[PDB]
């Protein structure tokens, strides 16, 4: 009947972006100028698609993308991006079609003295496919010498703490994330809106 | 073209103290770690240490007892070693070199070497090449062996050592050649065992030949086989 955004958008908890989360979106109609025409969304980038242009269009199927990542990286969640975030956490492809949508979430996602809970992989032998995910934890060897399990010289734990503090660059507050992808398939198309 | 160009010779007294630096060029100097070996005259290669330069993390040999630090300054793309406390022990040849993970393994480059003159633990790796000299005729086929104390897989490098010279690097992961090493160098092995052969020998190939392991820290080099080629 009508696609569950708000269980998306409105979510209490998000996703740490190397272990970053999908809902898949199928059967239903939603008007995205809904969420065009939103509040306090600092940054609503569309690719291969306008917004207003969705309430149009019929699409196979729909995943919504989300997680939480620092302000200043917000721009690597795009296609052609390169950057710790791209490479390493969450990947879009060169020809995405779909929309990238974030707001500041500092009030909610920081702490005290520091919120630690999410964290974002720094350190990974390749690059991610698009729209892959990564979610080991394996001791991350930077040298010759093999780390066998252990933390050490060279023997990276791969992911690092997001360090969110109030009173911190507005760049280093967090920010919620969603990524709207849209796929055209040969099988019938259920996710249109009006 | 990668440049590991190290300072000058320094001539110290006991007790005093020296900085020696490692200039580089011809790569990204923060995405290859360095290392620095040192070599006493006539005597075999010791590992010192380690530095990461991207984010200045280090590690050291514990035979040194905490006299050398490792430094990098990331702008001028060089590394430092400072050594402290300078004893008659420590006048060595002193090598910065670098590892060239994840390419071509253990030390793929190194400095021109920088002179210096004024047991272990029970876990280290013990690297014994048996023979020390060894002579043959020009042709013959030539077998160095190298018996690791400890298993150390196939994580097993080797030198080429001529004097005057930097070693230059010839195998890693106990059976690959670095770039442009001549088809007649071999080598085989794996766990504690590994042999270098030189197929054809010719007269260029007159050097020490070393082995090293980098399966554990500290590093630990074998001791060192001259060859010497008569007609
Ligand atoms: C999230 O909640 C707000 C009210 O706090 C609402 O205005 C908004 O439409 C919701 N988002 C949805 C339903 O996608």
């Amino acid at each position: 009947n009508l696609c569950p955004f708000g269980e998306v958008f409105n979510a209490t908890r998000f996703a740490s972006v190397y272990a970053w989360n999908r809902k898949r979106i199928s059967n239903c109609v939603a008007d995205y100028s809904v969420l065009y025409n939103s509040a306090s969304f600092s940054t609503f980038k569309c690719y291969g698609v306008s917004p207003t242009k969705l309430n149009d269009l019929c699409f196979t199927n729909v995943y919504a993308d989300s997680f939480v990542i620092r302000g200043d990286e917000v721009r690597q969640i795009a296609p052609g991006q390169t950057g710790k975030i791209a490479d390493y956490n969450y990947k879009l492809p060169d020809d995405f079609t779909g929309c990238v949508i974030a707001w500041n979430s500092n009030n909610l996602d920081s702490k005290v003295g520091g919120n630690y809970n999410y964290l974002y992989r720094l350190f990974r032998k390749s690059n991610l496919k698009p729209f892959e995910r990564d979610i080991s934890t394996e001791i991350y060897q930077a040298g010759s010498t093999p780390c066998n399990g252990v933390e050490g010289f060279n023997c990276y734990f791969p992911l690092q703490s997001y360090g969110f503090q109030p009173t911190n660059g507005v760049g280093y507050q967090p920010y919620r994330v969603v990524v709207l992808s849209f796929e055209l398939l040969h099988a019938p198309a259920t996710v249109c809106g009006p | 073209e990668v440049q590991l160009q190290q300072s000058g010779p320094e001539l110290v007294k006991p007790g005093a103290s020296v900085k020696i630096s490692c200039k580089t060029s011809g790569y990204t100097f923060t995405e290859y770690t360095m290392h620095w070996v040192k070599q006493s005259h006539g005597k075999s290669l010791e590992w010192i240490g380690g530095i990461n330069p991207n984010n200045g993390d280090n590690t050291y040999n514990q035979k040194l007892k905490g006299k050398a630090t490792l430094t990098v300054h990331k702008s001028s793309s060089t590394a430092y070693m400072e050594l402290r406390s300078l004893t008659s022990e420590d006048s060595a040849v002193y090598y910065c070199a670098r590892d060239g993970y994840p390419y071509y393994y253990a030390l793929d480059y190194w400095g021109q070497g920088t002179s210096v003159t004024v047991g272990g633990g029970g876990s280290d790796i013990v690297m014994t090449q048996s023979q020390k000299f060894m002579s043959t005729s020009v042709g013959d086929r030539v077998s160095v062996t190298c018996k690791a104390s400890q298993n150390v897989g196939t994580n097993v490098a080797w030198y080429q050592q001529k004097p005057g010279q930097s070693p230059k690097p010839l195998i890693y992961s106990a059976s690959s050649r670095y770039s442009g090493v001549p088809d007649r160098f071999t080598g085989s092995g794996s766990g504690t065992d590994f042999t270098l052969t030189i197929s054809n020998v010719q007269s260029e190939d007159l050097a020490e030949y070393f082995c090293q392991q980098y399966n554990n820290y500290p590093w630990t080099f074998g001791g060192g086989t001259k060859l010497e080629i008569k007609a």
